[PDB]
């Protein structure tokens, strides 16, 4: 969705600058980390098909607009 | 019992927490008798004096990191028990059908605090405990158990 490209790196070490920033120097509890992502996850999905929804239509009638109004003049 | 919980001192000493060692002896004391299904029922009347302490002890479990190690309350053997303890007098006298129903009503957003301590912890004292006596409350014998379930799930996130 992003349009951004796989990111691996490999890391679970806190030493590094990335290390300590992108991984906590705070314990992991499994569950809280997999409802942060649930949820935002639930609303993206629903948001994506009905941007696409919404897209297809205007574009459908701003082509057609223009149509209609040529063909009441001819 | 009855007297020397309406007394000020033991009550004074119970109170602080700041102080492990007060705390720790006093709820053990208070627990020790709820075992013995009769105190239940005169100790519950004292209840508005010790139990917002009790939960203040539990409260500030949580929002002190697991991560570190303070020698206060955290995953060591100390922290452990003051836990435990508060925990288990609270379950004892939930245990009688209508006193449940009262706690919930009165006690409402410290109660809802019981979910966030089993997800913090890996301590299967603690945990066991928080779970157990929110399901005491949930159950069909208590009174008024519809509210009490609404409540849980829709404010708590008990879902």
């Amino acid at each position: 969705k992003h349009d951004i490209k796989l990111y691996e790196g490999d890391t679970d070490k806190y030493l590094d600058g990335s290390g300590e920033l992108y991984v906590p120097p705070s314990g992991s509890v499994i569950d809280d980390y997999v409802r942060n992502a649930s949820y935002l996850e639930e609303r993206l999905i629903q948001m994506e098909d009905a941007t696409d929804q919404i897209e297809v239509q205007k574009n459908d009638l701003e082509q057609y607009r223009f149509i209609l109004q040529s063909g009441d003049e001819f | 019992v009855e007297k020397l919980l309406k007394n000020n001192n033991l009550i004074n000493i119970l109170q602080n927490i700041e102080q492990m060692d007060t705390c720790y002896v006093c709820i053990r004391l208070l627990q020790e008798l709820a075992v013995i299904p009769e105190y239940r029922d005169v100790i519950w009347l004292h209840e508005k004096k010790f139990m917002p302490t009790l939960f203040k002890i539990l409260q500030r479990a949580t929002d002190s990191q697991l991560a570190t190690r303070i020698v206060a309350t955290n995953s060591n053997h100390l922290g452990i028990q003051l836990q435990y303890h508060s925990l288990l007098l609270i379950w004892l006298l939930t245990f009688n059908p209508v006193f449940a129903n009262e706690l919930v009503q009165k006690y409402l957003s410290d109660f809802l605090d019981l979910l966030k301590l089993v997800k913090i912890t890996i301590k299967e004292k603690v945990s066991r405990l928080c779970i157990s006596i929110i399901l005491q409350c949930c159950s069909t014998r208590v009174k008024q158990h519809k509210k009490v379930i609404k409540q849980l799930l829709l404010l708590g996130n008990a879902l």
